[PDB]
């Protein structure tokens, strides 16, 4: 009598832990500190 | 749980969208085991202090 | 605990795609117009001193072959890898000293702030393309961001199946609108290392 | 630079991770490792980490630093092909299962080849763990090849 | 994104019984109820 | 005696060492048999083979 599931395996209890890793590498870019924003109201902005 | 980003796209005017499922994994850390044994003479045991 | 978890997902892949179509966008076909894109081929764009090599030489020209009346507005943007070679050029500890081992990335070269993004070319020999942009310096406030609408997610009632009847889905939208190109492709000086094939 | 260390190597491990996780983590490598970054410097260039005369430093780069003397340090003398020196990555993602401290049994009676006692007693002791990495691109470990 | 666990079924929780079910026949009989004990100290009750 | 479980702390090996198992024994002792045969009358159905 172990750990096998037809052992007695079957009463112990299922551990998860329900928060999400994310395995992506991102990206970080700082273009947007130093660049000029403007709203635009339209279909293109003129100048 | 593990997963990946949605991956976007720039589409034009009237133009159908893509499938972009995310995708999920679920890694498992499994437990082991360790041990030691110093057998002794129960003269020994007896003698040394 | 599925809604929450997809809208963070939209949110990182959309962070994904603005980070990187900001430094390198085609303008062709449905994509804004790029940073890197717009100040290529025209007179932005210079060449090392010596073929195939960044020295100190060449940081110096970048900020010199600039108007004053757009130097004084400039800022630095290039990768990691390139910052790094650059804090290798001081060996014996004369005017090139930046900075030593056991401190932070410095937050001011040549008195101007300076800014990081991976979406830039890193390193010229291992790459297979012909052209390399490691360095950009220039007034920013001559690349315009046009924005309109901010992200979106809309939720769908109800999926039908190939004879317009439901199959029982549901669905998640999501759209976001946005536009940029460079209005003056003069105020900006790019570094071009060009290795032969 | 082949079967070589120098300063680059350094820079060349750091720059190379991610800036979600270059941001959030810590080097780790052996003590003979950071001792050759401590003799990189000779006329007081950007080489300079500390002068003589102090214990080791806390930090590298900004980041903070560990020990550990079970890796591998010298290449040249050892007779394995891969030599894995300098270790810098997000440990947040290295997972440490416990289930169990040491714990020690005193077993009062051994037995002989017969099932019969042989005048032995003995201590019984065990512990119990597990670990595993759940995103390997958190990390970048550094292989110094020196084959031949 | 469906069941399956690829595609999103890693987040369903694991719902367990922790009771447990005997499968035996077992058996029933009343002799001990009609029957006389009497309580033994050595291995062999004599009368 | 009734039923009685006796638990056993440790349980040994092919090398006579411990091997990480403990052990449960339980036993019985009883006995039944009948003392007037002539107070009963039982039924025997007896079939040819």
């Amino acid at each position: 009598m172990g750990l096998t599931k037809a052992d007695g395996g079957y009463l112990v209890p299922f551990q998860l832990d329900p928060t999400v890793i994310i395995t992506s590498n991102g990206s970080l870019n700082d273009i947007r500190r130093f660049a000029r924003q403007v709203v635009a109201t339209g279909d293109v902005w003129h100048g | 749980v593990s997963s990946a980003a949605v991956q976007w796209s720039w589409d034009a005017e009237f133009e159908e969208v893509s499938d972009d499922s995310p995708e999920f994994g679920q890694p498992e850390i499994p437990v082991k085991k360790a041990q030691g044994f110093v057998p002794i003479s129960i003269e020994a045991l007896q003698d040394e202090a | 605990n599925v809604t929450e978890t997809v809208a963070l997902l939209f949110a990182e892949g959309k962070d994904e795609l603005e980070a990187v179509t900001l430094t390198t966008g085609t303008g062709q076909g449905n994509q804004p117009t790029g940073i890197v894109t717009a100040l290529a081929g025209t007179a932005a764009e210079i060449a090392p001193v010596t073929a195939e090599t960044f020295a100190l030489a060449d940081v110096y020209a970048v900020y010199e072959q600039l108007a004053a009346r757009h130097r004084r507005q400039g800022a630095w943007l290039a990768n990691n890898l390139i910052y790094n070679k650059i804090r290798q050029f001081d060996t014996q500890g004369g005017a090139g000293l930046w900075t030593t081992i056991g401190n932070g990335e410095p937050s001011q070269l040549l008195g101007r702030p300076v800014g990081e993004a991976e979406a830039m070319d890193a390193n010229w020999n291992t790459s297979a393309s012909a052209d390399n942009f490691v360095l950009l310096y220039g007034n920013f406030q001559n690349y315009v961001i046009a924005d309109r609408i901010g992200m979106t997610v809309e939720f769908i009632p109800h999926l039908f199946g190939t004879n317009r009847r439901p199959n029982g889905s549901r669905g998640w939208f999501a759209y976001y609108r946005m536009g940029a190109d460079v209005v003056n492709p003069n105020a900006f000086r790019l570094l071009n290392v060009e290795t032969a094939s």
